[PDB]
């Protein structure tokens, strides 16, 4: 079964440094490169940055003020946003989502688009 | 005809009593083609 | 285990035109504004090259080709079937193999004395039960023998896909085997719905310079086939080959540092 | 009736910014020392 | 007309201004 | 990016028809999206990734009530024969070359 | 030859008497007296340890190649416990070893009888340099073997060691041929079987404590390097020290050596380039290993110094030309803080004059005109006049 | 000054690791006497 | 660049087979002089 537990919350200052995570279980991690999404409490969900399969990072969305780092452990098979630097806006939920496109695909690449979404977590921040 | 075409890689990389032998060669290359660009210009010197 | 599964249809190989294809970087230093001329093995411009397409129409061939001095390689690609190759002399016997592979997130390169079959394909694994799907396959190699060289890095296959509309994942490759050493040339470009060789210009970055020291003439590429339950038969592919020959050309740098044009 | 004056200096054509300018010049610099005298014969010339 | 390590370009004696005023 | 032109607030009678409207920057006319439904307190839920020619590809529990079409740059999702359920943010993305935008919410307020 | 303009001239022309005119002096001037090394930041200990110390050391016909990179080649370890006899050093002299660093190194490694050692080296024939290991021509690198007699050697014969006594073509330069398929000799076929004129292409060494020097193993490590190309991995033990931009100094990245100012540069490099040459020859551009800052290297000052003087026998006062300069910059460009106190009067003075020829200074200009004699260059002339 | 005053002989019996030197010396001869021929004809050219 | 200036030098401390390689040195420094002496004179003929 496809599932995305998240993990790491925290009250800190803007500056901060904490540690998230969003571990998973029950399907591939080699061939799913993984995004994340933020949502803004009341706000829409706005992605910040992904991993692909290989290992190449994107930091996007130029909503993230280069505050945000992301990674993968292959290893032990968890997903990791690589993190540092929290700010006064980022008190929210942190929905970790899957891309549909998995390395191993047929048909139309109408994939990227998450076909399932993980539980979130809130970090308050302020 | 040297081992590299800067003379700083050459005196970077020899001591000298083997590194002359290449510097040699650069500076006779060096000054014929020195020779050949002051003949040209001589003679043209001398068409103007 | 491997198995007999030839289904091989013979037809004429098309040769078609590249366009101004197959030019890299001869040296590791940076230029620019110049118009530095070079002598090494390049792909000569407007030059038949092989287009082969084992796909559509279960059509399925994949045989052996010389690595005559140079080999030119392009992948256009739409559902990832071009996975690697076993470069080597015998592919079989006694003899020195080479497996260059690029899984879902790595590269392995393995220099070895591995044996061969007659139809080598990478298969895939897809269960109802876990749903994962695992290359934990494998019918290019029946086993190994004294094997020398391993090289685990990042893969040279290259998604970078996420965009949308009519472009495509064009993949080039240059393989070459001068003194002891192999050299791994690449550079991906997106092309707006071309079913032929892109009339542009190409930039091959380098990728790996192997400190091998073999032989090598009979270089093949490797296909990645799913299960299925005509076994063990998928995707759609269509690859371009061609051969390097000792050839002089003459680049134009850019104020980026970048080739824009060479001129054979 | 004239061309562009130009002059060349040894030391910084074959030698360079390198090292041993003097044991690379004691042995060949009197042809540069003739060709630099060549040259301002012809700045000369151009002038007259 | 248009114009065009150790080597320097001589500017010359007369002018273009002196020459014109020749 | 494209930006979503999609009503704050629209309505209609509940057992009726509308059509919601996603917008699309006419740089990128022929651009697919997926639709994403955010229920009031909950996650997002994925209903259907609409290709240019209004294809489906469905999510479970999603009836054939709710389906994609396509006209020009723009998009739409329909619904008809609308029930108490209905009441949600719908939320219109696309993808990019790394961007997947998301644009906005679509905050239905159907009076029934 | 080093106090006055006017004996800079002497010096030039060769004559204790020079005439009135104009004489463009050489530049003797400045000699730099400063030098920075800056170098990558690894402190490992390359595995010299491992590759000098192997208990079960590779044979000659199936050798070793070991890649060493991200640390430090410390010659100095080797000789304190081992003795070479011979280390012939191909391309790279020996002393200079340690300033250099290095890309991508190897290490062969195999075992070999003592008439065999002159064989591995650039152009040597022999049953080692063409049937087991043959070296390049344009070979650039080390050769290190000395004896192993007392390890690689026990008494009834130590038969470990093999070598391919017959091979059917040459080998290529660094190519390695492990196959123990059975060579014909003649006309017939041997089929896989050992028969007449079919013999087995591996042969062993019959290394035995009681023979002589020329029949006793010698451990052979032969190191293969690439310098000055490609960004750099095992590097000299030399420490990395600060970076003086907009000044000229002596730099040393990754072993590139040269005098020039450095200054902030846009450019954008490719990620497998780490030096650069916008004109081959010149080495403009370089990359500083610590930061990975692009960066350029430009020269520091002017060739141009000439010298204006009436004759000898009238006078002994002479004027100076700086060419193509604001003048304001002639300290600088000169740099007379290490340069004689009369060349420094010289240097800077209260008559300083801009034309275009460049700086003119130990002359007063005029609003008048007179008629001119020697030339400057820019439509002005200079005289001797009250 | 080469061993042989042909080029195929001089490259029938010497590897190109010592050969080279060889025929670095034969070259700068060749090339020597052809820019000794051309500027005879450049100033033939000129009284022409 | 020879190992001293005057040819009686190099040839009385230096049997053939290693004197020969500074005996050639020299003598293309001097024909090189002698080349440039040549050059120079031709010229300075056709101004005359
Ligand atoms: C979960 O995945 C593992 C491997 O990733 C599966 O384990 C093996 O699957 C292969 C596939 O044919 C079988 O041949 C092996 O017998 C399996 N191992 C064992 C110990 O039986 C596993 O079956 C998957 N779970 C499923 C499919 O429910
Ligand atoms: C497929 O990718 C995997 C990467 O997960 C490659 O195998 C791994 O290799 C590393 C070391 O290089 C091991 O630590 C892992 O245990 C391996 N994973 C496996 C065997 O599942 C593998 O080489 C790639 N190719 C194939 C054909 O499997
Ligand atoms: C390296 O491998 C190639 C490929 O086999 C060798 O080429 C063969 O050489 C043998 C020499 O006995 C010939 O009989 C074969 O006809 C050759 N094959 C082909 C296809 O030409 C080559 O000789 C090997 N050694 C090198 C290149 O040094
Ligand atoms: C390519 O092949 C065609 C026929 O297949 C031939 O006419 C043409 O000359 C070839 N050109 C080159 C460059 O090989
Ligand atoms: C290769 O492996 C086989 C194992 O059957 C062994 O007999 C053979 O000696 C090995 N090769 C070498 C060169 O030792
Ligand atoms: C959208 O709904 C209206 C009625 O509410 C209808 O007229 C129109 O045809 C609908 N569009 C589609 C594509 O069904
Ligand atoms: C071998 O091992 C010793 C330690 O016993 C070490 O000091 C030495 O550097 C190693 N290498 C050589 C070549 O002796
Ligand atoms: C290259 O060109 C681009 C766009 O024309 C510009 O951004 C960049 O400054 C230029 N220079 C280099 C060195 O890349
Ligand atoms: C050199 O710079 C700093 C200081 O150690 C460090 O962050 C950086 O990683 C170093 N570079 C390497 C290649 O270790
Ligand atoms: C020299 O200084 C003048 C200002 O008087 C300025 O206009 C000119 O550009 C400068 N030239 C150089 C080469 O620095």
């Amino acid at each position: 079964e496809v599932q995305l537990v998240e993990s790491g919350g925290g009250l800190v200052q803007p500056g901060g440094s904490l540690r998230l995570a969003c571990v998973a279980s029950g399907f591939t991690f080699s061939i799913y490169e993984m995004n994340w999404v933020r949502q803004a409490p009341g706000k829409g969900l706005e992605w910040v940055s992904y991993i692909t399969t290989s290992g190449h990072a994107r930091y996007n969305a130029d909503s993230v003020k280069g505050r945000f780092t992301i990674s993968r452990d292959n290893s032990k098979n968890s997903f990791y946003l690589q993190m540092n630097s929290l700010r006064a806006e980022d008190t929210a939920i942190y929905y970790c989502a899957r891309p549909q496109y998995h390395y191993y695909d047929t048909s139309t690449y109408h994939s990227y688009g998450f076909d399932i979404w993980g539980q979130g977590t809130m970090v308050t921040v302020s | 005809g040297a081992i590299s075409s800067v003379l700083n890689d050459i005196l970077s990389r020899l001591d000298p009593p083997e590194a002359e032998v290449q510097i040699d060669r650069l500076i006779t290359g060096r000054l014929q083609s020195l020779q050949t660009y002051v003949t040209q210009q001589l003679i043209r010197a001398a068409e103007i | 285990q491997c198995v007999n599964l030839t289904t091989r249809t013979q037809l004429p190989p098309a040769y078609t035109n590249s366009f101004t294809r197959g030019v890299y970087y001869p040296d590791k230093v940076f230029r620019s504004s110049v118009l530095h001329s070079t002598q090494d093995l390049f792909l000569p411009f407007f030059s038949n090259v092989t287009w082969f397409h084992a796909i559509h129409v279960k059509r399925f061939d994949n045989p052996v080709l010389p690595f005559n001095d140079g080999v030119y390689f392009a992948s256009t690609e739409k559902s990832n079937i071009i996975r690697g190759w076993i470069f080597g002399t015998t592919l079989d016997s006694k003899t020195q193999s080479l497996l260059i592979v690029n899984n879902a997130t790595n590269v392995v390169i393995k220099v070895c004395e591995f044996q061969f079959c007659n139809d080598p394909f990478l298969g895939v694994y897809y269960h109802k039960n876990n749903k994962s799907w695992m290359e934990s396959e494998f019918r290019v190699y029946s086993s190994a023998n004294n094997c020398t060289f391993e090289y685990v890095s990042q893969p040279f296959l290259m998604d970078l896909e996420g965009k949308q509309g009519n472009f495509k994942n064009l993949r080039e490759f240059v393989f070459k085997n001068i003194d002891g050493y192999f050299k791994i040339y690449s550079k991906h470009t997106p092309i707006n719905l071309v079913r032929d060789l892109p009339q542009g210009f190409s930039a091959l970055e380098p990728l790996v310079d192997l400190p091998i020291g073999i032989n090598i003439t009979r270089f093949q590429t490797l296909l990645a086939l799913h299960r299925s339950y005509s076994g063990w038969t998928a995707g759609a592919a269509a690859y371009y080959v061609g051969y390097l020959q000792p050839r002089t050309f003459l680049l134009k740098y850019n104020e980026n540092g970048t080739i824009t044009d060479a001129v054979d | 009736v004239s061309m562009t004056k130009t002059s060349v200096d040894c030391t910084m054509y074959i030698c360079g910014d390198s090292t041993e300018c003097s044991n690379l010049l004691l042995q060949y610099g009197s042809f540069c020392t003739q060709l630099n005298r060549a040259l301002t014969g012809i700045a000369v010339e151009q002038d007259k | 007309v248009t114009l065009a390590n150790g080597l320097t370009v001589l500017p010359p004696l007369l002018t273009d201004e002196m020459i014109a005023q020749y | 990016q494209l930006v979503l032109t999609q009503s704050p607030s629209a309505s209609a009678s509940l057992g009726a028809s509308v059509n919601l409207t996603c917008t699309l920057s006419s740089g990128h006319n022929s651009y697919a999206i997926a639709w994403h439904q955010q229920q009031p307190e909950k996650g997002p839920r994925y209903l259907m990734s609409l290709n240019s020619d209004g294809s489906h590809t469905k999510g479970d529990g999603i009836p054939d009530r709710f389906s994609g079409s396509s006209s020009g740059a723009e998009r739409f999702l329909t619904i008809s024969s609308l029930q108490s359920e209905d009441e949600a943010d719908y939320y219109c993305q696309t993808w990019d070359t790394g961007i997947r935008v998301f644009g906005g919410g679509t905050r239905l307020t159907v009076l029934g | 030859c080093a106090l006055d303009p006017l004996s800079e001239t002497k010096c030039t022309l060769k004559s204790f008497t020079v005439e009135k005119g104009i004489y463009q002096t050489s530049n003797f001037r400045v000699q730099p007296t400063e030098s920075i090394v800056r170098f990558p930041n690894i402190t490992n200990l390359c595995p010299f340890g491992e590759v000098f110390n192997a208990t079960r050391f590779a044979s000659v016909y199936a050798w070793n190649r070991k890649r060493i990179s991200n640390c430090v080649a410390d010659y100095s370890v080797l000789y304190n416990s081992a003795s070479f006899s011979t280390f012939k050093c191909y391309g790279v002299s020996p002393t200079k070893l340690n300033d250099l660093c290095f890309t991508n190194v190897y290490a062969d490694s195999f075992v070999i009888r003592g008439d065999e050692v002159r064989q591995i080296a650039p152009g040597q024939t022999g049953k080692i340099a063409d049937y087991n290991y043959k070296l390049p021509d344009d070979f650039t690198g080390c050769v290190i073997a000395w004896n192993s007699n007392n390890l690689d050697s026990k008494v009834g014969g130590n038969y470990n060691y093999l070598y391919r006594l017959f091979r059917k073509s040459n080998l290529k330069p660094f190519e390695r041929d492990i196959s123990t398929e059975i060579y014909q000799a003649g006309s017939t076929p041997c089929n896989g079987v050992e028969g007449f004129n079919c013999y087995f292409p591996l042969q062993s060494y019959g290394f035995q404590p009681t023979n002589g020097v020329g029949y006793q193993p010698y451990r052979v490590v032969v190191l293969s390097f690439e310098l000055l190309h490609a960004p750099a991995t095992v590097c000299g033990p030399k420490k990395s020290t600060n970076l003086v931009k907009n000044k000229c100094v002596n730099f040393n990245f990754n072993g590139l050596t040269g005098t020039g100012v450095l200054t902030e540069s846009n450019k954008k490099f490719l990620p497998f380039q780490q030096f650069g040459r916008d004109i081959a020859d010149t080495t403009d551009a370089v990359r500083d290993p610590q930061t990975l800052e692009i960066l350029d290297i430009t020269p520091c000052s002017f060739g141009g110094v000439s010298v204006i003087t009436p004759g000898t026998n009238t006078s002994n006062q002479v004027a100076v030309l700086y060419q193509d300069v604001n003048c304001t910059e002639v300290p600088v460009a000169i740099h007379a803080d290490q340069l004689t106190p009369t060349w420094r009067v010289y240097s800077t003075g209260s008559n300083v004059f801009q034309t275009r020829a460049g700086c003119l200074i130990g002359a007063e200009h005029v609003n008048n005109s007179y008629e001119c004699d020697i030339p400057i260059g820019a439509g002005i002339c200079a005289s001797y006049q009250t």
